[PDB]
């Protein structure tokens, strides 16, 4: 069901981050790369129920 | 040469207390606690049974 969810949402798997990379990521990391091209600007939104 | 005051009687007399039952529950949740995730290793408060108090004949 996790593979089905990752397919349905388009977001990829973590693909097994190492535990040192996990402590890196909870220390801080820039995971998301830049897009192909932006004409308006940097994206910004969030969500609340 | 057994006695009403022996090693096992003084061993099990603190077992009859209320705090014995409370600490029994505390140890049964304590030793049977899962391995911690790195999140509480990074931000959660820390964790702590050094030597035993036996009786003998």
């Amino acid at each position: 069901v996790d593979r089905w969810i990752r397919h349905a949402a388009g977001v990829e798997r973590p693909q097994l981050l190492d535990t040192e990379t996990i402590s890196m990521l909870t220390f801080g990391s820039m995971s998301e790369r830049n897009a192909a091209a932006t004409v308006h600007g940097q994206k910004a939104a969030c969500e609340l129920i | 040469w057994a006695d009403v005051r022996s090693c096992i009687i003084k061993a099990l007399t603190p077992r009859l207390s209320r705090g014995a039952a409370a600490a029994a529950q505390r140890a049964r949740r304590q030793r049977e606690r899962s391995a911690p995730k790195p999140q509480e290793l990074l931000f959660g408060p820390r964790n702590e049974p050094a030597e035993q108090t036996w009786y003998a004949d």
